[PDB]
């Protein structure tokens, strides 16, 4: 009853991404991302709905009555919204890998926290048997994975030793032997110690400096120059949409829901930096 | 992480800013500090380790007021071929390399002290290229900023 | 017997009046209480069990015949049962040990007590170590500019959870032990979510001392006021008296209405207890029955956890 | 000429008879290819009669069966009341779905005019006991799916998926 | 559809171009080039778009107005651009071959990684999904090379065996010798592994020791001296411009894309480092 | 017209030609040749600027302010440089 | 009731006689409102013949002409050489839009056969020479908009709208 049914899902970074935040954080950046409680970057529901919901209102011109209902009224006109997002909490980001002593090849790996999956698995198993789906298929994976907290665990692959980031000389190890990893992609995924992988992480992060030019002299105008901050092309946020069931959530999360893939996520996109991908946790 | 590496690049330092007294081979040093950490960064570590033990011999004084910065602290390396002054980089590597536990003194000590076992520490290093480079890379940058901001 | 409330990401717990763009040339803004006003757990669980024809315009009679008497909150880590207190405009979170010779250090002389408070309030204070409020300014983009609009701009701060951490309320009935274990409710404002969890906890309630705690506001019958606030450092040791509104009700679509209390982690001395039922009619008695019952005049003895109603 | 035929999964044996051809046309869209069911074919707004089972419709959204899409022909000499139906083969709600469509396929459904008689109250039925599974297994998995004991292992997975993925809307009617 | 058109085009380095990099960690060059999260070069969209903008507002000075719109204003904007560019991913960067074993003999060849692939295909699915062009025969030529992911490949011609940028041999199968080349040319692109093609890329690369020079003494100042890193010429990227409709992207895109075909983007401009030609995908298949 | 004028051109050594690249590890050659992209020699347009820039400030005692605008001042640079110099391709080699 | 005509602002002359209906109706879409000119209408592919200003239709969608539009009928005796066109207003590329308009339309713009024996080379005209500002500024706004110099000293503020707004193409023959 009043969400009653629930659906997970990734938010693949297909480009770079900036959701802004002013300037938030105590850092060298003038235009920082969103940062959580723990300094890893996120997306605050709030973006994410606005986002979705400006998405839809443009993918399907027809069905304002649907999303509106949904995702709540814009206008003073308004009644209880019955479909809601919980903050995308980030869950694995690349990494730069230089593997010593290993045959299989990867440039790039991705890289997590335990941190990260403690609040991954705050968010599914506050599902699993409270709502009428089933991911235990998941969850038991990453109880599996918290397991071995704190040490470097590689999954799905044997690397016993790698360089991240170009920085940073980790030792890893097999979990048990295997477990079906929980991305179609191949590349492998590290859970990183708390204490290194918050470096690691924070290496993988982007952060520019952009110039605002003199057309005239073509030469930078005085504080013409800033920092910014985007979160790596292929990185993987976590979040669920939860949502009650009113005879329009039968419609929104059938056919408005089956139709997504690609949405734009927060700002900065004409630079690009907004596309990003919904992989539903139904694989 | 690598924040003890900052006060490593004075420890193991003891060092070279008169000790490699004269100014040349001391303003020599700030190229190698550039070059070396950006074919380093670029090359490899066994291509430039190579190229920097060439100029600095083995069983001689170069190795005398090399490892007496090991247990001592004056020790004027002078000599106008890089030679003698060109190990003050191949002791700021290994110094770190000791330091750090990468590689042990009593190996490098006892490897550095009869003809056998050169070869055998070259192949040592040769097998922690990797791991080297990528730990070594802020002790060294902060000498190449050491050297355009001091020397 | 105990309710855990768990929070799934930082709740925003409104304390004052607008929220939305009414001036058209300022942002709006608000800040999160640190406690949940019990009328927030009381209309959350009600939102749990409802039925869709009973009241209409009371909003806590057909409420009180839903919930039994809600005891008082508080946070709780790991384990580790810590219990709001607050000194003018001051509120700390500090753990139960730090309670038990409080009333003799607020009865000690002038540095040694100021000395007290002081690293009571500042360096045993362990709010700083759990919760930050975590500012999260938004905006709203009107279509046909792709832009903010006319400063449509609001900063909600929010309340950041820095660990695993739950807030404890005890509940009597037990009937309803099944029917919210396990329910993720939209605890909080701006449409947050929380999860609740349910297990049978033995605690002792029946007791009396010189001091208590205030884990829930209490309230006061509107018209003690002038018998109350003039003599007030006669009932509180420590803490903040205010006027609250009771918060917002979902059936009437109306604010809940105003009353003085006194707010959460204020001590208050025993001289209190009987002199609000001196100081209550018959009638009002009636209502502030069901007020303490939806968890408002929740006390706590400062040497053990022993709850305690007023009226009851 | 390959055309489809919808069977819904049920756990009340109403299910006797469904196609009179294993394969029919040649390929399958529905494939189990080590992690499970999938390209399930799910259709809503519709309901399943408990006996003499087919797709009842409704209008209510919130309702609806999943069931398999086969190549497959309803003995080709009866069945007049079948939804028989050609789609651009874009708009099936496929879910779990990891093969592709070839824009334009024609189904079959299993079709009955609802009542004349009373409103239906329809309720919420997931596939469970798992001996009803195996027999489903047993039912259709086996006389279309061939792959019985041949390359796939993982028969328990085939059963689970049954255990969760399906969940249908019944009448009592 | 999300966009109105939505154009991909290839960036063919005319001279050794070298678009600047913004970031605080201190790295071995002076003047790094642009990476992305794969350490590989790219073009940040951020100076795609503002090289190709400055470009427009001079070749068209009687579109202003088209430009300013779908490039966004200067000075006061009142409204959001309709016009992205989306980062350039690396393509295809050349590097020095010595054949082993082939009929005909080259001395470059275009070398390109699967990781690299990965994210052409990543933006081609991305933009036909958020757009009515369905570019199926990139997609179905980069998904036919992809199918042969894990080993060394040459796309036509036919070496077996090649030393590349003068210090890594690799051993080279062939797709189908039916594929047409991506790109039309006649230089062999050999898609290699991502280990190997990381290093062959990062030998591709031009690091350019430069001074400067008192003009009194002839003799360098007291400080003028710094590396500075290139791209070769022939590199080839991967963009693409998108827009939303608003009857001035509907003429951006029919006046203003037909005859954009030689930008100046990155700097070091005074030294010839940064022409570049644009060949538009609608074209080049 | 992006450009005002364009001069494409020559340049025949009339002696020997040594435009360094500078040191390296693995460089098989103490002072090295400028390189194209693909092994043949060539002179970077920043050596070629620099080169004719100081010939100029110097053959030209009183153009000195068109020659610091064309190719950039020296001093106080509040602006970029009109002119613009292409990498030289080797053209022809004697032998 | 509201049906509108082009009239395109080149320098060259033989404008005002397009119509003799010379207001029509009760307004018109280009609204000079004492800040600047709005809702300009643009006509892409289609360039001036500067002799009897007319627009020759070509195919570049490079060449256009920009002008005003107005409420009239052509001189109540052509539209057998004016192309005459209905639209519905939102497929009207106009520039410095202010506000929003009648959203059905109906258009007469002034127009010339191709005549292809004659290469139609264009060059891309402007407007400057404030003698050229001037007498546009009468013979064309006066005539539409007579509240030109009524009470707004702004005849400078159109000045230099109409001489940085408004350019065109040409066959230059």
């Amino acid at each position: 009853p009043y969400y009653a049914f629930a659906e997970p899902f990734f938010i693949h970074a297909i480009t770079h991404l900036h959701v802004g935040s002013g300037s938030s954080v105590e850092e060298e950046i003038a235009l920082p991302f969103q940062r959580d409680e723990l300094g890893y970057p996120t997306i605050y529901a709030s973006s994410l709905k606005g986002a979705i919901k400006s998405f839809l209102l443009k993918e399907f011109p027809d069905k304002r009555d649907v999303i509106y209902k949904v995702l709540g009224e814009d206008e003073n006109p308004e009644e209880a919204s019955l479909g809601t997002f919980l903050d995308a909490i980030l869950f694995a980001i690349p990494s730069r890998i230089i593997e010593i002593d290993s045959a299989k090849p990867y440039v790039w790996v991705y890289v997590t926290t335990y941190e990260l999956l403690k609040k991954v698995k705050l968010y599914l198993d506050s599902i699993s048997q409270l709502s009428n789906a089933s991911f235990s298929n998941l969850k038991n994976k990453i109880d599996t994975i918290l397991a071995k907290e704190g040490k470097n665990i590689t999954l799905d692959s044997d690397l016993k030793s790698a360089i991240l980031n170009e920085d940073f000389y980790v030792e890893l190890e097999a979990l048990n032997n295997k477990i079906p990893s929980i991305i179609n992609a191949g590349v492998p995924l590290l859970v990183l110690e708390d204490s290194i992988g918050r470096e690691v992480i924070n290496r993988s992060l982007i952060r520019v400096r952009r110039i605002r030019i003199d057309r005239d002299k073509k030469v930078v105008e005085t504080g013409g120059l800033w920092s910014e901050e985007y979160v790596p092309m292929k990185t993987i946020f976590f979040s669920v949409l939860l949502g009650k069931e009113s005879k329009e959530s039968a419609i929104f999360a059938s056919c408005i829901l089956r139709n997504l893939r690609y949405v734009i996520l927060g700002g900065k996109e004409t630079i690009g930096k907004g596309i990003v991908e919904l992989r539903w946790v139904k694989d | 992480l690598y924040e003890e590496d900052y006060k490593l690049a004075l420890e193991a330092f003891k060092k070279v800013f008169n000790a490699l007294t004269h100014y040349g081979a001391k303003q020599a040093f700030r190229s190698r500090a550039r070059d070396l950490v950006e074919e380093i960064y670029n090359s490899g570590f066994i291509p430039t380790f190579f190229y920097i033990i060439s100029k600095a011999e083995l069983n001689s004084d170069s190795l005398d007021s090399l490892i007496s910065l090991f247990s001592s602290d004056n020790a004027i390396l002078r000599g106008s071929d890089e030679n003698v002054s060109y190990s003050a980089y191949l002791f700021i590597i290994l110094y770190y390399l000791i330091k750090r536990g990468i590689i042990e003194q009593k190996f490098l000590i006892q490897a550095l002290r009869c003809e056998k076992t050169r070869l055998d520490l070259i192949d040592k290093l040769y097998n922690l290229a990797p791991i080297i480079s990528a730990k070594i890379r802020t002790y060294l940058l902060a000498i190449k900023r050491l050297s355009e901001a001091l020397i | 017997k105990r309710v855990l409330i768990k929070p799934l990401e930082p709740l925003m717990f409104r304390s004052q009046g607008e929220f939305e763009p009414l001036i058209t040339g300022s942002h709006t803004a608000a800040q999160s209480l640190i406690i949940p006003r019990p009328s927030t757990i009381a209309g959350m669980l009600g939102y749990i069990l409802f039925n869709k024809s009973s009241g209409t315009g009371d909003w806590l009679s057909d409420l009180t015949n839903l919930l039994a008497t809600i005891y008082g909150t508080f946070i709780e880590t790991n384990g580790e049962y810590l219990f709001p207190l607050r000194m003018g405009n001051h509120l700390a979170l500090v753990d139960q040990q730090h309670l038990i010779n409080l009333p003799t250090l607020l009865e000690k002389e002038y540095e040694r007590r100021e000395k007290g408070i002081y690293e009571l309030f500042y360096d045993k204070n362990k709010l700083f170590q759990i919760i930050n409020h975590q500012d999260r300014i938004g905006i709203s983009i009107d279509k046909s500019t792709r832009t903010v609009k006319e400063h449509y701009l609001y900063s909600a701060r929010y309340l950041a959870f820095k660990k695993e951490v739950n807030y404890v309320i005890f509940i009597d009935n037990d009937a309803i032990s099944d029917k919210i274990n396990g329910k993720i409710v939209n605890f909080g404002g701006e449409n947050r979510i929380a999860k609740l969890e349910v297990d049978d906890y033995k605690v002792d309630t029946s007791i009396e001392e010189e001091y208590y705690l205030a884990l829930s506001p209490i309230l006061i019958p509107d018209e003690a006021l002038d018998n109350f606030l003039d003599n007030i450092s006669d009932y509180v040791a420590m803490g903040k008296v205010d006027k609250i509104s009771l918060g917002f009700d979902i059936a009437n679509t109306k604010r809940k209405e105003m009353l003085t209390a006194i707010l959460e982690g204020s001590i208050v001395k025993r001289s209190i207890i009987d002199f609000i039922k001196n100081e209550i009619k018959n009638d009002l008695r009636y209502r502030f029955s069901k007020y303490e019952k939806i968890g408002y005049n929740t006390l706590m003895s400062l040497c053990k956890l022993a709850l305690r109603k007023i009226l009851s | 000429s390959t055309q489809r035929e919808y069977v819904f999964i049920p756990i009340t044996n109403s299910i006797t008879i469904d196609v009179k051809i294993t394969i029919g046309g040649s390929d399958h869209i529905t494939n189990i290819d080590e992690r499970g069911i999938h390209n399930v074919l799910v259709i809503t707004g519709y309901a399943v009669d408990e006996k003499n089972g087919r797709l009842v419709p409704t209008l209510d959204p919130c309702d609806y069966v999943k069931g398999i899409l086969v190549a497959g022909t309803p003995q080709q000499a009866q069945s007049n009341d079948f939804l028989t139906l050609k789609l651009p083969a874009n708009k099936l709600y496929l879910i779990r779905k990891k093969g592709n469509i070839s824009d334009d396929l024609k189904i079959y459904i299993p079709y009955s005019s609802p009542d004349a008689r009373n409103s239906m109250k329809t309720k919420p039925v997931s596939i469970s006991d798992d001996t009803i599974v195996n027999n489903i297994i047993k039912e259709v998995f086996d006389k279309i799916y061939n792959i019985t004991q041949k390359e796939k292992v993982k028969i328990e997975k085939v059963k689970e998926d049954i255990k969760e993925l399906f969940s249908y809307y019944a009448l009592e009617q």
